[PDB]
């Protein structure tokens, strides 16, 4: 069978031998075609650095697709793996680290996935969570990082079509583009009552946000604060704004690691190609050129995205959403504890919320 | 010797690079500038949006720039990729001629200010026509992608804030016939009709009622300028009324009156305590600009009274205020200036107003 080019992008200490290990099934691929994997170390995270070690990877080889993972914070990555996906239509599975973090309104053209939840689906996770311990009275907090408004109409659909008695007191806006030195956000926390807040932002922004919250008394006793996965980021980067008692829904690498995130990429992209080829008898050319993309773009389409988003392998349904994210993953509870350690107290599985504690403790 | 502090522009022409070089040196004339000197960093546009991206990179915050002024080429290039490389660091952008609404979306651009209003904005300027001439029923038609959805937006909020629409029907962009859609309009008992749809679009509206004859007398056509543009003149009914933003493709007088409102910025800027300066580059550099969010504020809260564009300010988006629009009316297949929107009021001039039939 003919060899197709897959990347493997690495940013940060990172088992290679470990992860050249899980990828043995290599004996097991026998599909049409099989996987030429060439891992790849990078060190930074700007956009030039992504863009001219892809670009370059891209003119060097002849890549099929990329598998990236990282071990930062930095959910810009998967914004700027979005943008480098549309324009040279190059599948890109962001598996891990900034790159998985949620990346809304990926573009028409986008050829991007992301291991993880989709943004509704935390939505829906933080509401069960709630209603498990009858918590039915909240305010949400975001900030203008894209997705919020799914957040919020997602919460909002929820609660208007069920005959529980959910009171959403307070939906506050903060825009964090500006400097805040006349006090506005705080003005804007203070509005607040509600005992449960839902908080849709990004890592950094929900640190200050927290700072702020804790001058105007909002973080201990009295409130809960809840966080999808992209706020909690790496578990063991533990800003010291973030209050002990905050709950996140997580996907950072806690039963489904690296190497296997690694394996399961490949597999994907491998299976696709095989599939379209078996069916139309070509798979699309790798791009020779990022700076030619102008020329070549009646030539080229995100025909594999079909394929792409369908695959199963070894008997796991890896699917991905038309949105760009995992259908069925399966979702840890956190909880920030006294040592300021986050901490396994639920899981989300077969669309069921099986949480450790049924009152919480003391935090 | 003075701090030097580079102002960036990616522009359409080397000619527009000498005309952003001149006005930053004559900003520098007109200011104090002993302890803050400006200096021009510009480019011209990249042929496609990852070159375009790099070369932000490498020309512009290689030299540690404030802000950066961006030109729409009038060539499928956009500032976007602009927009995403100087946002990544909270770099100010100053759009001088990009008119798509998207770029107010606070989410997407999260760093853009532009000295022209968004498309959407000629709702302002409809509005105020529709108490002037006392239409307090009209239809609102706007093609279902972004740009028609935000023109209906602006709408509703100055009605919802005296006239009323009646109806408001979207369309499929790129329907060529739409005799379903304007029959449902032609049902109804108002016979103002407003129209936002890009030129295309506009030219199968003009069409389809042509042919269900709703652009005679009765009947009035209110537009904004894509729909008075291109293919969309060439088959517009006579008597429709639309808009032109003045000085809206002059790219030199933008340069100017942008140069002038970034130059008190920074100036102002410089009075305040603890600035920084941004990311020299961008290898190794991921960290925002920590004084970018502050330097926004300044700049969204501008004055300019004496613009070669007219009077300056931006809205709580970063659009454009108080912008001048010719009143456009076809009469005998040719586009009239019937009167001007001076950026708070309408003025009719002495040319006479022709509706369809009449
Ligand atoms: C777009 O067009 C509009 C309207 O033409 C302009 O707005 C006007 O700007 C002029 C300045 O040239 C203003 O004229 C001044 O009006 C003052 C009184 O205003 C009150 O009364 C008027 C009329 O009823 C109201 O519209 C207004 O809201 C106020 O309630 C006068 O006191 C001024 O006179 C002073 O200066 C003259 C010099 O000629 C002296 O002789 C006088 O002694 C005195 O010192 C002056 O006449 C007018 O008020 C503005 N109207 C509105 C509605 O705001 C915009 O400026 C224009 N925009 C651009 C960009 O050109
Ligand atoms: C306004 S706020 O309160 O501060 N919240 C907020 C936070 C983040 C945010 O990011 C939105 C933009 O990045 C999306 N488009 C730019 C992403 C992008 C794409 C390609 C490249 Cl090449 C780069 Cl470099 C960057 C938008 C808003
Ligand atoms: C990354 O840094 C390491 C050591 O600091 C170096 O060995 C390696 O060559 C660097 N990678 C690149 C792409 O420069
Ligand atoms: C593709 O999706 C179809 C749904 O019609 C289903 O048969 C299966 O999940 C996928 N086919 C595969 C994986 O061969
Ligand atoms: C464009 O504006 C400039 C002012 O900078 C002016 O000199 C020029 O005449 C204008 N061009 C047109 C076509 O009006
Ligand atoms: C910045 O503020 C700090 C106070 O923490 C002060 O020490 C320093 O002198 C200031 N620098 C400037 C340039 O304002
Ligand atoms: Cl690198
Ligand atoms: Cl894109
Ligand atoms: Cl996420
Ligand atoms: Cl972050
Ligand atoms: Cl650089
Ligand atoms: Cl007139
Ligand atoms: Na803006």
């Amino acid at each position: 069978p003919p060899s197709i080019g897959i990347a493997v992008i690495l940013v940060g200490t990172s088992d290679e031998v470990a992860i050249k290990d899980a990828h043995e099934k290599d004996d097991f691929h026998h599909l049409s075609v099989v996987p030429r994997v060439e891992l790849v170390a990078m060190n930074e995270t700007d956009p030039k650095s992504i863009i001219t070690r892809i670009c370059d990877l891209m003119s060097d080889r002849k890549i099929q697709g990329v598998v990236f993972a990282d071990d930062t914070d930095q959910e810009a990555i998967a914004q700027i793996l979005d943008f480098i996906s549309a324009q040279t239509l190059t599948p890109i599975l962001g598996i891990h680290g900034g790159s998985s973090m949620i990346m809304a309104d990926k573009d028409e053209s986008s050829m991007f996935f992301q291991f993880g939840p989709s943004i509704e689906q935390q939505a829906s996770v933080m509401l069960n969570i709630m209603e498990e311990y009858d918590w039915y009275i909240f305010s949400i907090v975001t900030t203008y990082f894209p997705g919020y408004q799914d957040f919020v109409n997602k919460i909002r659909s929820t609660i208007e079509n069920s005959f529980v008695g959910w009171e959403l007191e307070e939906v506050l806006l903060l825009d964090m583009s500006l400097d805040d030195g006349d006090s506005k956000i705080q003005n804007q926390l203070k509005k607040l009552q509600s005992p449960i807040i839902l908080l849709y932002c990004t890592k950094e922004e929900a640190t200050y946000i927290f700072e702020v919250a804790n001058s105007v008394g909002l973080t201990g006793y009295g409130y809960t604060w809840i966080v999808p996965s992209l706020v909690a980021g790496d578990t063991d980067t533990v800003p010291s704004e973030f209050p002990t008692g905050l709950i996140s829904v997580s996907y950072d690498e806690w039963d489904y690691g690296l190497p296997a995130r690694v394996r399961d990429g490949i597999a994907i992209i491998t299976t696709a190609a095989s599939d379209m080829l078996s069916e139309h008898s070509f798979i699309p050319e790798p791009k020779s050129s990022c700076y030619n993309t102008h020329e070549k773009r009646i030539y080229q389409s995100n025909m594999l995205n079909r394929y792409l988003i369908n695959v199963t392998f070894e008997g796991r349904d890896l699917s991905f959403s038309e949105d760009g994210y995992q259908m069925h993953p399966k979702l840890v509870i956190i909880l920030l504890n006294k040592e300021r350690k986050w901490e396994r107290v639920g899981k989300w599985k077969d669309k069921s919320l099986q949480m450790k504690y049924y009152v919480w403790p003391r935090m | 010797d003075p701090k030097i502090v580079n102002i960036g522009a990616v522009l359409s022409t080397k000619k527009h690079e000498q005309i952003f070089r001149e006005a930053v040196n004559q900003a520098n004339k007109r200011h104090f500038t002993r302890k803050i000197q400006l200096q021009a960093t510009s480019v011209t546009h990249r042929p496609n949006a990852i070159q375009m991206a790099l070369s932000v990179c490498e020309d512009l915050i290689s030299s540690q720039v404030y802000a950066i002024l961006v030109s729409h080429p009038p060539a499928h290039l956009t500032p976007t990729p602009i927009s995403y490389t100087a946002g990544f660091y909270r770099i100010p952008v100053i759009g001088l001629t990009t008119r798509m609404s998207i770029y107010s979306d606070k989410s997407i651009h999260l760093s853009f200010l532009r000295t022209v209003p968004p498309y959407s904005h000629q709702a302002l300027v409809w509005f105020e026509m529709m108490r002037l001439f006392n239409w307090n029923h009209v239809i609102l038609i706007v093609s279902d992608d972004h740009e028609g959805r935000a023109a209906q937006k602006k709408l509703e909020t100055l009605l919802e804030g005296g006239p009323k629409a009646d109806k408001v029907l979207q369309f499929e962009p790129g329907t060529k016939n739409l005799t379903a859609l304007l029959l449902e309009a032609k049902e109804l008992e108002a016979r103002v009709i407003i129209l936002s749809a890009s030129e295309d679009d506009a030219t199968a509206v003009y069409k389809s009622a042509a042919m269900l004859d709703m652009t005679g007398a009765g009947y009035v056509w209110l537009v904004g300028e894509r729909e008075i543009s291109g293919s969309a003149l060439r088959y517009a009914p006579d008597g429709i009324i639309g808009l032109q933003l003045i000085n809206g493709k002059n790219e030199s007088a933008h340069i100017s009156d942008a140069v002038a409102v970034v130059a008190q910025a920074i100036h102002e800027l410089f009075e305040m305590e603890n600035i920084t300066d941004p990311p020299r580059g961008c290898v190794g550099n991921t960290n925002i600009w920590k004084t970018g969010p502050l330097f926004k504020r300044v700049l969204m809260s501008s004055k300019y009274p004496d613009g070669v564009t007219g009077r300056i300010e931006f809205n709580e988006d970063g659009d454009r205020k108080f912008a001048q629009y010719s009143i456009m009316n076809l009469q005998n297949r040719k586009l009239v200036q019937v009167g001007i929107f001076n950026g708070s009021y309408i003025i009719q001039n002495d040319r006479k107003i022709i509706w369809p039939g009449g």
